[PDB]
This record gives structure tokens, sequence and C-alpha cells, in this order.
């Protein structure tokens, strides 16, 4: 899936 | 980026083990961009199935990485006749089972295997469908997946990829045991492995706070 920016 | 290549996959292997077998299991809790993603992506492939010149079939397709076929259900059971799914975690082929229903009948084979150790059929798909899951895959099995899947494309078949890219270089994640790359390092190991890029898009309307997720077409 998607990532949140680290 | 990758210090232990066998930890590296090990580590992902045991991380979905432990994920519910749920939309929002497969999004990491973005199970609300679900569908705007599969609309995009069915924007980004009905142009090749386009009658046109050299139309690429419906009669088959492969959803690598597929999960409990989220998009097996809404993106590609309709547009193919037959779908084949290939996922590493026990857990969600056997929920895909039920979660696809009654078109569920279509899916042909729901193989277990890590995409590094897979071959696909010679000859079998009109589009292989790789989203969300390159990350797994070290650089070097990336690249000789991809050339297993040229040939296993029948006639104007398609391979696409769909994925988060890193603003620059590679990011590994520790949580799951993948990485992001960069859109030059995608770019790179694409062409690597002998294969042309027919369409490129940026999706559009994602949450502000995610990875920016490009989608390749390629033959
Ligand atoms: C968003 C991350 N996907 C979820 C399912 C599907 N891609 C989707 O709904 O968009 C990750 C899926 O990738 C499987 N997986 C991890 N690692 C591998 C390997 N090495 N080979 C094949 N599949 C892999 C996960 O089990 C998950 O279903």
């Amino acid at each position: 899936g998607p990532k949140r920016i680290a | 980026v990758i210090e232990d290549e066998k930890q590296f996959y090990s580590k992902a292997k045991t991380y979905w083990k432990q994920i519910p077998p749920t939309v929002d299991g497969m999004l990491g809790g973005y199970g609300h961009i679900s569908s705007i993603d599969i609309n995009s992506s069915r924007k980004f492939l009905q142009r090749f199935l386009r009658e046109g010149p050299n139309k690429t079939g419906t009669s088959c397709a492969l959803d690598c990485g597929a999960g409990i076929g989220r998009i097996t259900k809404r993106l590609l059971l309709p547009l193919f006749r037959e779908v084949d799914m290939v996922d590493i975690t026990e857990d969600f082929l056997v929920q895909a089972k039920t979660y696809l229903g009654e078109e569920g009948k279509r899916v042909r084979n729901y193989f277990c295997c890590g995409l590094q150790d897979f071959t696909p059929e010679p000859d079998s798909y009109d589009v292989i469908w790789i989203q969300w899951v390159i990350g797994h895959l070290t650089d070097q099995h990336l690249a000789e997946f991809l050339r297993r899947c040229k040939g296993s494309l029948r006639p104007n078949g398609i391979i696409v990829i769909k994925d988060n890219m890193a603003q620059e270089g590679v990011i590994l994640d520790d949580v799951d045991s993948s990485v992001c790359r960069d859109l030059d390092v995608v770019r790179r190991i694409i062409c690597s492995a002998g294969l042309s890029l027919l369409a490129e898009e940026r999706q559009e309307n994602l949450p502000d706070e995610i990875y920016h997720v490009y989608s390749f077409a390629l033959r």
C-alpha cells in the first residue's frame, strides 16, 4: 500500500 | 541499503503474516483510497485494451503481490476472462476465496510464492499487474523477475508497475521490511530488464501526506 512520508 | 538479504525477505514475510486480511490491512490504514486507486488504474489500462491496431487482449491477467484480491476484484476480474494471483502470504490467498465472492470463480490459480522465486508460465498473460510490491524485492531480483514476466506475455501484452516513489535515493522501511526507490532508480531497473516504457502517469488526488505514486506500462 501507500506510505506516509517518513 | 539492504544489509542482510535473507533478513530483508524473512522480516517482510513475518510482517505480512500478522496483518488482517482486509482492505484496510492491505493498505496500511489507507483503505479509504482504494477506490480512487482502482479508478485511476482502470483509466490507465483501458487505453491498451481499446480495439486499436495492436490491442492488448482480455483473456488472462496475473495480479502480483495480489493480497486478498483488492485489485483482482475491482480492476482485473471485470476486464479479463480469467485472472491468476500470486502472493507470499497464505492467509491472504485463503481469504481471497471469500473476499472475491461470485466473480472469484474466474480466478484460476492462487500461487503462493515470493516474486523473487516465481516464474510466470510462458505465453500466458495479456496483462501482468505489479502494484505496491516491487519494494519487497532486491534490485537484482526485481530485474530478474521483470525479465521472467516478459517471457510470459501473450502478443501485445503489457506489464504494469504501480508503486510509491521516494524523493531521492532508496529508503528502507524497517516496519514492513521494504524499500522505496526514487523514480530514476525505478526507471533504471525497468530499462535493465529490457522493457520499453509505453505510458507513465503520476496519480492525482491522493492524500497530501503520502509518497507520490507512479504507474508504468511496459513491454
Ligand atoms: C500495499 C501492499 N501490498 C498489499 C496487497 C496489494 N498489493 C494491494 O492491495 O495493493 C503488499 C502485498 O505484497 C505481498 N508480498 C510482500 N512481499 C512479497 C513477495 N516477496 N512476493 C510476493 N508477494 C509479496 C504481501 O503479502 C501483500 O499482499
